[PDB]
RNA sequence: GUUUCCGUAGUGUAGUGGUUAUCACGUUCGCCUAACACGCGAAAGGUCCCCGGUUCGAAACCGGGCGGAAACACCA
RNA sequence: GCGAAAGACUAAUCGAACCAUCUAGUAGCUGGUUCCCUCCGAAGUUUCCCUCAGGAUAGCUGGCGCUCUCGCACACGCAGUUUUAUCCGGUAAAGCGAAUGAUUAGAGGUCUUGGGGCCGAAACGAUCUCAACCUAUUCUCAAACUUUAAAUGGGUAAGAAGCCCGGCUCGCUGGCGUGAGCCGGGCGUGGAAUGGAGUGCCUAGUGGGCCACUUUUGGUAAGCAGAACUGGCGCUGCGGGAUG
RNA sequence: ACAAAGCAUCGCGAAGGCCCGCGGCGGGUGUUGACGCGAUGUGAUUUCUGCCCAGUGCUCUGAAUGUCAAAGUGAAGAAAUUCAAUGAAGCGCGGGUAAACGGCGGGAGUAACUAUGACUCUCUUAAGGUAGCCAAAUGCCUCGUCAUCUAAUUAGUGACGCG
RNA sequence: ACAGUGCCAGGUGGGGAGUUUGACUGGGGCGGUACACCUGUCAAACGGUAACGCAGGUGUCCUAAGGCGAGCUCAGGGAGGACAGAAACCUCCCGUGGAGCAGAAGGGCAAAAGCUCGCUUGAUCUUGAUUUUCAGUACGAAUACAGACCGUGAAAGCGGGGCCUCACGAUCCUUCUGACCUUUUGGGUUUUAAGCAGGAGGUGUCAGAAAAGUUACCACAGGGAUAACUGGCUUGUGGCGGCCAAGCGUUCAUAGCGACGUCGCUUUUUGAUCCUUCGAUGUCGGCUCUUCCUAUCAUUGUGAAGCAGAAUUCACCAAGCGUUG
RNA sequence: GUCUACGGCCAUACCACCCUGAACGCGCCCGAUCUCGUCUGAUCUCGGAAGCUAAGCAGGGUCGGGCCUGGUUAGUACUUGGAUGGGAGACCGCCUGGGAAUACCGGGUGCUGUAGGCUU
C-alpha cells in the first residue's frame, strides 16, 4: 500500500487534532538485560541442552505494517503507534497515482 | 473408523423433556441496555422528583377532597 | 459442513421482491415506534447498514430502545430447547409495525365501551369472542324445480 | 459402450442438465426431432396420432433414435416418401452419469473404492411423465392403420410401456379437430405452413383490416 | 486411471516483467569457381498448440481442452 | 565380551545375558468386580481438544429440597393442542408467447450479412441454398433459472404487569409540545379444551448406535455410504407374523 | 554367503600412526621400526580396468580484506555498562584426488526396391557407457525373434541386441 | 619456557545418549485437506442440518480502490459525419439497467453505491451495550448508541476504513508508545530493573507441541470399531438367454443368422461392500475320492434344415453311462 | 371543473401514437449589465416580459402493447394425516382434510393529503 508522510490526526496530550509525522516502525535491540532474557540466560545455561520452544514452522507471508506518528507542534511530541492491514509491499510519499493518464 | 457425522435424531425428545420454557417475564424488566443520554437524564428525573413533593401532596388533597365531594354529591 | 456466515442462503431472503428496487419508500422512516410496540421484524436488500441476522427474519418482539434511527428490540430465539429472549439493534428500513396486536385494543375498545353502556340496563352482553358455532338448523327451499340430477361422467382419454 | 438401459431406467436424481456446472458430456446420440415433408400445410394432414407413456420413466437418447428411424421405415412405405410427419416429442436433456467404471489392470493392488464416487458424464436421457407423449405422427386421415402399426414397431424399442392414441386435434395444433374448418372460414384461425395463428377480438383494428378485406 | 513436463520459422531450440520475437540450420538471390563445394554479401518465412477469461494490451497471467513425452500404482 | 561375519555365541536365554532392588513402574487398552426388596430412569447428540477406542463442556438422569397454590362451595398459572386475528417464507407444482440458460420445427424477414452455388460479364437481377440475426409462431427443458406460487410449517397477539382519568419531575427533546419517569385516585372472569405451578443446589451414566413410513444425497446396486421427520430396537417381555 | 592366497589403495620416522582407560608420568600393537604396524577395498591364474573432480567426501608450506569468542586492548559514563579497533581453528575462496562415495542422456533429415542408415544437423551435461558381455542368478512388455534338441518344449543349449 | 597437565571459549563430533517422527482417511500406505474461513446449491418455503456431495473462492489488494460534497450517465444498438474500413473522433436518437461497482459467487445499487471533479483524513482518541459462530466461552467480524476532537457540505445530514456476506491469532516472551504514574524495599539522589494501560513480533495442525527415517531380526497392549481367505447382500464387469426387427442369406426378415434398441437370468469372472471370525476357521496348485447340477460334447429316442447320399449345423424329452495318454 | 407549490401510496399513474386546451399558473421564450458557470449563456446562475400552445404538462382517444383486478384452466396439478389398499417394480387408486400456475375469456386505467389560485 501507500500512505502520505504525514496527517493531520488527534494527538492524545492536546485533546485536538494536530499535525503528525508518519513513519513505519522497526523492533529495537534486545536488552540482555529484560527479565525474560536473564531468566532465559541462566536457564539455557548449564549441562542441560536447549530449554524453552522455537519456530520451525512459519505460516504467514507478511507482518501488519505499524506507524509510528509523532507530535509537530513542538512541547508535545508524543509519539503514537497506529496498526494498519497487513501488505507485501509498502511505501511512503509516493506518487498521488494520477487518474486519466496514458500508461507507457 | 470412520463413524456418523451428524445427527438431529432424537433432540427434539430431549429437550422437549423438561418441556421448553418460554422465558418468565416480570414487570419492570432490566434498563441496561438503553442509550445513556436516556438515562442520564430519567436518572435527573428520578431525583428529584421529590423536590416539588408539596405541590405534589397539596394538589392530591384538593383533587381528593373534590370527588371526596363529588362522590358526596352523589350522594 | 457448511460456512457459517452471516449471510449464507439469504440469496433468495433479503432480495428486495420484484420490480421494487429502488429509492425505499419515505413513509417506512416517518411511523413513529415507542417502548412497548410490537414489532415484526423483515429484512431488506437495499440498506446494509443495521441489518437483522437472517433467524429473525419474520419474527415480532416488542421494543425496548429507540435511538436516532434504530431501534432496539426484544425476540425469543429458540436454540436446540431453551428459548432465549434476547434483544438485537435493527434499523427501521427492516421493520414494521405489526397488526397482530391491533385486533385487540380494537375488541377492547369495544368491550369497555359496550360495558360502560348496558351497565345503565344491567342486561349482560355476551363480551367474550367464542368459536365458530354449530350452523343452526334452518330450511331449505326449492321453488318450482327438483333438483340437478349428477352422474360421474364416463372417462375418455384425453392427451 | 454402455451398461444396458436398466441402470438408467428410473429417475432418480435431479435433473442434471447441460450447463457450466457440467461439461464435457458426450453429445446426445438422437439430432433431428422431425422428418418427412416438414414444408406441410395444416390443411393437408388431418391425423394426429400420439405415441404416450404410461409410466414414470426416463428413455435414453439411443432409444428415441431408433424409435424414430424403426418409424420412418413403416412408414416411406404403405404411405410414401411425401405422406406422413413425424415428431419426436423429448429431447434428452438430463445427463446421465457413471462412476469410472472401477478400472482396473490385471487381479488389482488398488482402486479406492468409493473415494470421489461422483462420476463422469456418459450420455443423455429422456425425462417422461404418465400421460405425456413421445412421438406424434400426422398423415392423410385416409392413412390410419399405418400410423398406428408404425406407431406400434416404435413401442419395440422403448422400456415400459406406451399406449398409442389417436388426437381429437388436427395436426399438430391444439384446437379439437371438429372445429378447425369453421374457426378458418371466419378466421379465427390463420394457416402458418405447420401450425397455425390464432387471431382474437384483441388487437388493434387495422389488424383486422388486412383479413375480411 | 493419478501426478508432473512441454509445444515458438521449413527443423531443433532460445526469450522477456504484460508493449519488443530470437539464434543456428534450412531456403531463395547474387559472388567468387571451368563446374561443384567452401567462402562473401543480401533476402523471405511463424494466431508463439486449440480454447474462453483477466487486462490498455497475453506468445508469455489464469481456467478448460487437444497432442507429444516422463513418474508413481506398495502390505498381504 | 568374543565373532573365517550367520546378528552368530556368552551355561536349554541373545537385534543385546542372568540375579536382587528402584517396583504395587505406567496403561486413553483386554478380563473380573460378591445379599434381597421398592421407587425414578438415560445416552450414543452440542462446541473445544495431537481430538477420532479418550476426555472437556452442553444436554438427557436421579437425589435433596424449598417457594407458593387450594377441593377445606369460594384458583392462578402454564402448556410437542386447536381456533380467531396477523405477519414470515421461496419447496412441490407451474411457467418459459415473463427475465436468465438451454432448444426443435417450420412460416416471416435482401433485417443484417455472408460462404457455396445454378441461371447471370456483373447486377439486393432471377432462382435456390446454407449460415447467422431478428417479426409474429411452435416442440422440449433447468439443483447451482423465475412472472407466479401451494400443502405441511415458523413467529407474535387473544388484558389487572390491562385499560381510563388527575397531577408532579427532568441536565434529554423542542417555536408550544414531545417523551420517559414518577406520585394520586377511577374501573374485573376478555377464544376452546387440559393440568397445581415456580425455583435452587449437588450429581452418576452417556458422548461406537441401529431400524421403519415419508423426504432425500452419493452409487448400478447393496443387508452399501450420508442427511431430514417422526416412530421404534438398544433399555422390553406378551398375542400375531411357522421360525425370527 | 564368509575366508583365502593375490591385486590394490590409505595413515605413520615414535611428543608417531591406530587404539584402550575414570584416573596416573596408565596401558595394547611393542621381546616392535616402513620387507614393520595400523586402516580399508577387490578376490586364484589368464586377459583387461574406459570416460567424469559438476555433487558429497577426503586432502593440500594454499589466499583466510568473507565471517568469528573467551580473554585481551581502546573509548564514552559516576557505574553496572555501552560502543570501537582485531581476528584461530573451522567455516567461505582456490588447487589435487574416482583401485573415494558414486555418475556415464534426447532429438531430425540423409544411400538406387523397402527398410536400414555410414554421413550430416541441433540440444543438453560433469562425462555422456568405450573393451567386452546378455532375454544371463540382471529383460517390464515376455510362452522376445531365429535355430537346434522333441511326435509335441513357457524348459535347455546357441545366436540376435535402442539393454 | 615450548611440549604437557589445570581451567574457561569457539569449532568439530550417529563414535555415544535421550527423544520425536500430526490428524482426517469406504483397511492403511502413496493422492488430496473436506484441518481456520467465504459464496451458490444439496436443504425437504422459519432457522439448523451429512459424505474425500457438487460449482467455486481466501490467506488479499486501497492515500484512495476510503469521508463528505457536487456533477453527470452506463452496456449494447441505429442513423449520420474528410482520410476512417467489423474497431480511433465527433453528433443525434433508442436505451430498467442487458454496464459498472479491486476479487469468488450471491444479493444490493440510476438527477445512485456507477463515472468525473474539490476538499480531505470518521482508517483518529474513549467507556460500556448488543449481534454473529455459541457452551449462549473466547478470537475474528459486525450492529446500534454515548463522550471527545474533526472532515465535509448553504444546510438537513453523512462519516469512527473500504455498498453487504471472507480476508485472520491466546498464555508466556520480546520490542515500541503513554502518565512529572507506582515499586526498586533501613532513609535520600541518580541510573537500571519490575509494574499499570494500549499497539506490534506468531503459532496455516489457524482455541495456538520446539521434532526425520527404517525394521523381512522384531516386541507389547489391543482391534473383527480397521484390511489379506470363506461366506452373505449386490451385480457394474464376466458368462448365458429372450423380445422387436433394419439387414445378411443368388431370390427369401426369422433354414441358419441379425444391426439400431430393449427385457432378464446366472453366481464357474472380476468388482463393489465390511455383516461373521484377529484368546488364529491352516490362506496356491497338484495327487487321491465321492457325490451333485445341467447352461448336452458324445451315445438312446426325436423334430429342423439353403437334409439327395455322405457329412453338418438348429432345436426338444434327457444327466442313464462316458469325457482319456 | 381545473391548476400551481410541497407530497403519500408508487403503472388502474407506464409506453406508443391520435385529438382538444377558455384563465390563472406552469412553460416555451428574450437578453449576459451584475452574481455564477462553461470549448460553447447549449445546460447551470442571473436580468427579463416581445411572442406561442408548436412541444412538456393537463385533459381525452385507440376491438393499442403493459400493468391492475375477476372468470376459466380446476377441485386439475400438488399435498397433512390413514390402511395387513393395488402393483414383479415403476408407480397408482381410495379414505381424512387443504388446494395452486399458464395459455384462453372478461372488467378497469391513477386515488388522494396540506397550502394557495383560476373558472370572480
Ligand atoms: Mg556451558
Ligand atoms: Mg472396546
Ligand atoms: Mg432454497
Ligand atoms: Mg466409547
Ligand atoms: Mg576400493
Ligand atoms: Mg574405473
Ligand atoms: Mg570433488
Ligand atoms: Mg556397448
Ligand atoms: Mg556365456
Ligand atoms: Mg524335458
Ligand atoms: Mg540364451
Ligand atoms: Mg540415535
Ligand atoms: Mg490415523
Ligand atoms: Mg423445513
Ligand atoms: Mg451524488
Ligand atoms: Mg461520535
Ligand atoms: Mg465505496
Ligand atoms: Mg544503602
Ligand atoms: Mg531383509
Ligand atoms: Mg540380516
Ligand atoms: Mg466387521
Ligand atoms: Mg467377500
Ligand atoms: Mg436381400
Ligand atoms: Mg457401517
Ligand atoms: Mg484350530
Ligand atoms: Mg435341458
Ligand atoms: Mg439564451
Ligand atoms: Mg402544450
Ligand atoms: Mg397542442
Ligand atoms: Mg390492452
Ligand atoms: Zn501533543
Amino acid at each position: 500500500v501507500n500512505v502520505p508522510k504525514t496527517r493531520r490526526t488527534f494527538c492524545k496530550k492536546c485533546g485536538k487534532h494536530q499535525p503528525h509525522k508518519v513513519t513505519q516502525y522497526k523492533k529495537g535491540k534486545d536488552s540482555l538485560y529484560a527479565q525474560g532474557k536473564r531468566r532465559y540466560d541462566r536457564k539455557q545455561s548449564g549441562y542441560g541442552g536447549q530449554t524453552k520452544p522455537i519456530f520451525r514452522k512459519k505460516a504467514k507471508t507478511t507482518k501488519k505494517i505499524v506507524l509510528r506518528l509523532e507530535c509537530v507542534e513542538p512541547n508535545c511530541r508524543s509519539k503514537r503507534m497506529l496498526a494498519i492491514k497487513r501488505c507485501k509491499h509498502f511505501e511512503l510519499g509516493g506518487d498521488k497515482k494520477r487518474k486519466g493518464q496514458v500508461i507507457q | 473408523a470412520k463413524s456418523k457425522n451428524h445427527t438431529t435424531h432424537n433432540q427434539s425428545r430431549k429437550w422437549h423433556r423438561n418441556g421448553i420454557k418460554k422465558p418468565r417475564s416480570q414487570r419492570y424488566e432490566s434498563l441496561k441496555g438503553v442509550d445513556p443520554k436516556f438515562l442520564r437524564n430519567m436518572r435527573f428525573a428520578k431525583k428529584h422528583n421529590k423536590k416539588g413533593l408539596k405541590k405534589m401532596q397539596a394538589n392530591n388533597a384538593k383533587a381528593m377532597s373534590a370527588r371526596a365531594e363529588a362522590i358526596k354529591a352523589l350522594v | 459442513t457448511n460456512t457459517k456466515g452471516k449471510r449464507r442462503g439469504t440469496r433468495y431472503m433479503f432480495s428486495r421482491p420484484f420490480r421494487k428496487h429502488g429509492v425505499v419508500p419515505l413513509a417506512t422512516y416517518m411511523r413513529i415506534y415507542k417502548k412497548g410496540d410490537i414489532v415484526d421484524i423483515k429484512g431488506m436488500g437495499t440498506v446494509q447498514k443495521g441489518m437483522p441476522h437472517k433467524c429473525y427474519h419474520g419474527k415480532t418482539g416488542r421494543v425496548y430502545n429507540v435511538t436516532q434511527h434504530a431501534v432496539g428490540i426484544v425476540v425469543n430465539k429458540q436454540v436446540k430447547g431453551k428459548i432465549l429472549a434476547k434483544r438485537i439493534n435493527v434499523r427501521i428500513e427492516h421493520i414494521k409495525h405489526s397488526k397482530s396486536r391491533d385486533s385487540f385494543l380494537k375488541r377492547v375498545k369495544e368491550n369497555d365501551q359496550k360495558k360502560k353502556e348496558a351497565k345503565e340496563k344491567g342486561t349482560w352482553v355476551q363480551l367474550k369472542r367464542q368459536p365458530a358455532p354449530p350452523r343452526e338448523a334452518h330450511f331449505v327451499r326449492t321453488n318450482g324445480k327438483e333438483p340437478e340430477l349428477l352422474e360421474p361422467i364416463p372417462y375418455e382419454f384425453m392427451a | 459402450g454402455r451398461r444396458p438401459a436398466r441402470c438408467y431406467r428410473y429417475c432418480k436424481n435431479k435433473p442434471y442438465p447441460k450447463s457450466r456446472f457440467c461439461r464435457g458430456v458426450p453429445d446426445a446420440k438422437i439430432r433431428i426431432f422431425d422428418l418427412g415433408r416438414k414444408k406441410a400445410k395444416v390443411d393437408e394432414f388431418p391425423l394426429g396420432g400420439h405415441m404416450v407413456s404410461d409410466e414414470y420413466e426416463q428413455l435414453s437418447s439411443e432409444a428415441l433414435e431408433a424409435a424414430r428411424i424403426c418409424a420412418n421405415k413403416y412408414m416411406v412405405k404403405s404411405c410414401g416418401r411425401d405422406g406422413f410427419h413425424m415428431r419426436v416429442r423429448l429431447h434428452p436433456f438430463h445427463v446421465i452419469r457413471i462412476n469410472k467404471m472401477l478400472s482396473c489392470a490385471g487381479a488389482d493392488r488398488l482402486q479406492t473404492g468409493m473415494r470421489g464416487a461422483f462420476g463422469k458424464p456418459q450420455g443423455t436421457v429422456a425425462r417422461v411423465h404418465i400421460g405425456q407423449v413421445i412421438m406424434s405422427i400426422r398423415t392423410k386421415l385416409q392413412n390410419e392403420e399405418h400410423v398406428i402399426e408404425a406407431l406400434r414397431r416404435a413401442k419395440f424399442k422403448f422400456p415400459g410401456r406406451q399406449k398409442i392414441h389417436i388426437s381429437k386435434k388436427w395436426g399438430f395444433t391444439k384446437f379439437n379437430a371438429d372445429e378447425f374448418e369453421n374457426m378458418v372460414a371466419k378466421k379465427c384461425l390463420i394457416p402458418d405452413g405447420c401450425g397455425v395463428k390464432y387471431v382474437p377480438n384483441h388487437g388493434p383494428l387495422d389488424k383486422w383490416r388486412v383479413l375480411h378485406s
